[PDB]
């Protein structure tokens, strides 16, 4: 895997802020159920989805990177809802991620 | 199903 660090600038869309990808994984799901990461132990947090045009897209983050720390807040041993509310805290319009790619 | 993923 080649370490990636990307920085995204979140879309104003509505009351929110959105950053254009999609995520799955975490220390409370299975992680053999998970179809990007090559150690089916992993219960890290994926990328399994972005969104064309989308803040992510431009940012250089891509479908099945694995999410290593949001604003240097680790993202490896974190639940599913910890890392979405890390993601999008609304305070936040830049978030940098440092991310691993195969 | 048994893998939720959600939309940020």
């Amino acid at each position: 895997a080649v370490v990636q660090r990307v920085e995204i600038h979140k879309l104003r869309q509505g009351e929110n802020l959105i950053l254009g990808f999609s995520i799955g994984g975490g220390i409370d799901q299975d992680p053999s159920q998970n179809p990007f990461s090559e150690d089916k132990t992993d219960k890290g947090i994926y990328v399994t989805r972005v969104s064309e045009g989308g803040p992510a897209e431009i940012a250089g983050l891509q479908i099945g990177d694995k999410i290593m720390q949001v604003n240097g807040w680790d993202m490896t041993m974190v639940t599913h809802d910890q890392a979405r509310k890390r993601l999008t805290k609304r305070s936040e319009e830049v978030v940098r991620l440092l991310v691993t790619r195969q | 199903s048994r893998w939720p993923t959600s939309i940020l």
